[PDB]
């Protein structure tokens, strides 16, 4: 064995290296350039606003064409550039059943709670083939309250819709007169994983709490 | 410096700027406390009754606020010597019996004199504050 | 210690050796960089296109080549209509059926050498697609509305503008334009996109009737 | 034979080494500290354009679960953010000996109206019991050469750094209300904007762009 | 490896040596032959005196020509040998702003202080291009006094000038009636780094303290 042994050592080295790189993958996944830019595009676009009316959908990013939000993701090309039927626009995964969005609820009205976890749990979706403009969502709203020294879950069943055009999930409490506030989430972070939410009164849309959920998801 | 009529007026105005707007008031208080306990951690034992072990506890918040209220009466009456003497006597009574070394009062002073310019951030006079604090503290000690 | 300084002595001049190697590598790489470069893909595309054009095809009138490895000719009317008529399907290729040369806002410009009709010296001509329509039941043509305009001096201030309508044919790779409805049969345009991309074309400004060539310009997309 | 085969082995091994280091370089490019910084700076500009997420005297912990925390509680060694953000900012951009050179943007209040200002950090005193607001002793150095004269100046001044606001506050040393405030990008730390402000009117009357020298 | 190994050992030896020499540099910097001789020249020249009047500047060292000190470093060659505009003469570094001269003040009049540190801190200089004979200096005078068991800083703002001809820095207290004494420093040690100073009364030039500052400089 001349320097064949040396080459063997080199090979052990390469094995070690490969192991290390594979380890680096976990840390590499924590960086999403494309997603970062999509987020910034979202936030900047929010600061810009639009020239469209309420209940209207602006076609491109720079584009000047407006469309009724009743025509967004309905299966028909309504924009001169077809943006209203684009895949990013029409992505149905913000309300894919099984999704569990969790976040901290910060109250500043209505209720006198300290900061606490809230989960929006997507339980089901209906999308009529004759009206694809909206997805009808059913979900469970859970809240971990450390009310009286000990912990207690406060949950309720709710129903509403996800509207593609403004990327908004509205959930009002199913037959829950019992002073459970509605929730309104905007998937305005460039993805289908995070949303800026509020606990609101259904009738007036008055915001009683600030809530920011991320998907995390798995109990 | 010494606690003039004038420098008392200055301290009074600056204290208005720092304390009178109940927003970050409990946070101001708690900052003072974190600094104090950082200097003299042995002093936490004096505050067992009021949860000195956890300055974020509601009981200790209530405490630090009571403190700042007393100190507020003291500052507010720097130009009303009769009232000042009264409040100082009251605080003194509330503090007698408790074995509090000058050490701890120096800790309190240093804490206040570091949190104050962080609060105001601008126009403040550490010498005037030093003088008037010394007056108030001497009043509380005896 | 001493053994420590021996070990450190070995380490020190292995790094030195690595540094020398690095310097030598940089020399060699620098020497390699001075061997010219590779070629612009556009220059190659256009060269290949020019060769292809000089080679021609055995197609009949109203036929166009499918392209590819085994030559086959099919009808004008069979390109990009959703059914594969070429043995290799090239008549439905996504590149062949690029509708970009007829896109709204597309404008092709270049300097014209005239041979008749206009007695002006070489100036630019620009033809701009202003509208289009591709009927879903007859896809082998894109019907277009265009405008032919001429570059004229700062002193002229009475520019001439010709409104045209016509089509883009995929197999021909041809933009054919004639006078708009009721607009005085003065000019027509024939552009052939034969440089291998959607961005250059050989144009002639012709008489709408006789197809007589009035002038030629090498069009470029701007 | 016993050399040709060995050489082929060494060759394949070199090529493997190359492919492996290539993967490593992709990994490195993705996590390149400078790139992450630039990203942070961009994000910061956007944040500047948005409405503040926190009350006037608080600090946004950031993250996918936002939270506001008193400015006086940032970098005091006690975790107040649920994500501990208040306790990881804590690297002071100024070290004893650092020089920053600022070039004028606009200026209509300073005495010498200089082209550039050098800010020299001379010392830093950090109270162990109050580490969130380090105190610096710095010198403001100016050198202005007019027709009538040549003037050189080195003004000793006291300063505070706020980790909460990523901000240097240099208190005036001369007899004008003129203080220097350096706002850091949040992510750069080799460049700040130095605004000169009247301690009283709060009027902003000069601006210099400072870079680490 | 014949004696190649031996030569390697020699090389380690040389490395060690080089390290040691580089270490000796620090100690070597503590010796300034040229500066020593310049100092002695200064001191001897002081013992000698000159034949020039007050407010006059003697040209060379041995040279007999005198010049008005209003003509020294004014940009015009006034000495037959141009000494009044020489670089050593016209060096402006004794009062380069940023300089912090420190020394021990020994009091023997006016004040009853024990020996204590004093700093002259150069804060600024103005040199008119129409009158270069003098540099107008502004400086801060600080004193560490261990007055009453504890330490206390006594500082004041001051203003004056550096005159090239007699190498003298005069600093009188800016609007400081508050019994702060003036300071007069002579850079008479051959360099721009050390000065022989006095605390004096401005009106009478009476010397109340002896003070010798050196540059040291960096707080
Ligand atoms: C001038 C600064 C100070 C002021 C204005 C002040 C004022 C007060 C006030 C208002 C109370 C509330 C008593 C009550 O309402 O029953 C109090 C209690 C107390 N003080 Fe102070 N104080 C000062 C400094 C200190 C010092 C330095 C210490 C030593 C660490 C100290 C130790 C205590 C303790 C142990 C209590 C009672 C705690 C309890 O309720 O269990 N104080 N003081
Ligand atoms: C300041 O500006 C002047 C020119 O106006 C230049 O000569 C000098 O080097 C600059 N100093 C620094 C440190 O930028
Ligand atoms: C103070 N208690
Ligand atoms: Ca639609
Ligand atoms: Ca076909
Ligand atoms: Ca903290
Ligand atoms: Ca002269
Ligand atoms: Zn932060
Ligand atoms: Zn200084």
């Amino acid at each position: 064995d001349p320097r064949l042994a040396a080459n063997g050592l080199r090979l052990i080295g390469l094995e070690r290296k490969l192991k290390a790189l594979k380890a680096r993958l976990h840390e590499a996944e924590k960086i999403d350039p494309e997603g970062f830019i999509k987020e910034l595009d979202a936030r900047v676009s929010h600061v810009e606003g639009t020239h469209c009316a309420k209940k209207e959908f602006q076609c491109g990013g720079y584009d000047q064409e407006c469309i009724s939000d009743l025509f967004v993701c309905d299966g028909h090309k309504d924009c001169h550039n077809g943006h209203d039927e684009a895949e990013d626009v029409c992505d149905t995964s913000p309300v894919k059943p099984g999704n569990i969005f969790s976040g901290t609820s910060h109250w500043h009205d209505c209720l006198l709670r300290s900061d606490h976890v809230t989960r929006v749990v997507i339980k089901g979706t209906i999308r009529r083939n004759y009206f694809k403009s909206r997805i009808w969502v059913r979900a469970q709203i859970e809240s971990d309250l450390i009310h009286d020294g000990k912990k207690e879950l406060s949950d309720f069943d709710s129903k509403g819709y996800y509207n593609f055009a403004n990327r908004r999930l509205v959930l009002i409490p199913i037959a829950q007169d019992d002073k459970h506030l509605s929730v309104i989430c905007d998937f305005d972070r460039g993805d289908s994983r995070r949303a800026s939410c509020h606990r609101v009164l259904e009738g007036t849309l008055h915001q009683c709490a600030n809530l920011s959920v991320h998907l995390q998801g798995h109990h | 410096s010494e606690c003039d009529v004038l420098t008392r007026l200055k301290v009074k105005a600056q204290w208005r700027r720092a304390y009178s707007h109940g927003h970050n008031r409990e946070d101001f208080a708690q900052a003072i406390w974190r600094a104090l306990f950082a200097q003299v951690p042995d002093s936490r034992t004096l505050f067992k009754r009021v949860h000195g072990h956890d300055t974020t506890s509601p009981e200790f918040q209530a405490h630090a606020l009571r403190v700042l209220a007393g100190f507020d009466i003291a500052i507010s009456t720097l130009d009303q010597p009769d009232a000042l003497k009264a409040e100082l006597d009251h605080l003194e009574k509330q503090h007698e019996g408790r074995h509090i070394p000058d050490n701890y009062f120096d800790a309190f002073k240093t804490a206040l004199l570091h949190v104050l310019p962080a609060q105001l951030g601008r126009c403040w006079d550490k010498d005037a504050w030093s003088a008037c604090f010394d007056h108030i503290a001497h009043g509380i000690k005896g | 210690t001493y053994k420590d300084r021996r070990f450190q002595y070995i380490l020190t001049n292995q790094h030195l050796f690595i540094d020398k190697l690095e310097r030598d590598l940089h020399e060699i790489d620098d020497e390699f960089k001075k061997l010219g470069s590779d070629v612009k893909d556009q220059t190659v595309r256009h060269l290949k296109a020019r060769i292809s054009n000089l080679e021609g095809d055995d197609c009949k009138e109203h036929e166009a080549p499918c392209g590819g490895d085994v030559p086959q000719c099919i009808s004008d009317l069979f390109f990009c209509d959703g059914h594969k008529d070429c043995k290799n399907g090239r008549d439905e290729d996504k590149e062949v059926c690029s509708e970009v040369p007829a896109d709204i806002g597309s404008s092709f410009a270049g300097v014209v050498s005239w041979q008749a009709c206009e007695e002006a010296t070489p100036h630019h001509a620009v033809v701009t697609i202003t509208a289009n329509e591709r009927k879903e039941f007859f896809k082998p043509r894109i019907w277009v509305r265009a405008i032919l305009a001429f570059e004229e001096e700062e002193h002229e201030h009475h520019i001439k503008t010709f409104q045209l309508r016509g089509y883009y044919s995929f197999g021909d790779r041809t933009l054919a334009l004639g006078p708009e409805r009721g607009t005085k049969p003065v000019y027509g345009v024939r552009c052939h996109f034969d440089r291998g991309d959607d961005d250059h074309a050989d144009c002639q400004i012709v008489n709408p009737a006789s197809l007589f060539v009035c002038g030629n310009f090498a069009a470029e997309r701007h | 034979s016993h050399d040709e085969e060995i050489d082929k082995l060494n060759e394949d091994a070199l090529k493997l080494t190359h492919e492996i280091i290539e993967l490593q370089e992709k990994l490195d490019r993705r996590s390149d500290a400078k790139r992450i910084q630039r990203a942070g700076s961009l994000k910061a500009r956007v944040e500047a354009l948005e409405d503040p997420s926190c009350p006037d005297h608080e600090h946004q912990c950031g993250g996918d679960d936002p939270q506001c925390v008193s400015d006086l509680l940032v970098c005091d060694g006690i975790k107040d953010c649920r994500n501990g953000d208040d306790e990881s900012h804590c690297h002071n951009p100024f070290h004893a000996g650092d020089d920053f050179v600022g070039d004028v943007v606009f200026d209509h209040c300073t005495k010498r109206r200089p082209e550039n200002i050098t800010l020299s950090v001379e010392s830093i005193s950090v109270a162990a019991f109050f580490p969130g607001f380090p105190k610096l002793h710095v010198h403001v150095n100016i050198h202005k050469e007019t027709d009538e004269d040549e003037v050189e100046v080195s003004l000793p001044s006291d300063a505070i750094y706020s980790f909460a606001e990523d901000k240097l506050i240099v208190y005036p040393s001369e007899d004008d209300g003129l203080g220097l405030v350096g706002q850091f990008d949040g992510y750069n730390f080799d460049r700040f904007v130095g605004d000169i402000i009247h301690e009283a009117s709060k009027e902003h009357c000069a601006r210099f762009i400072f870079h680490r020298k």
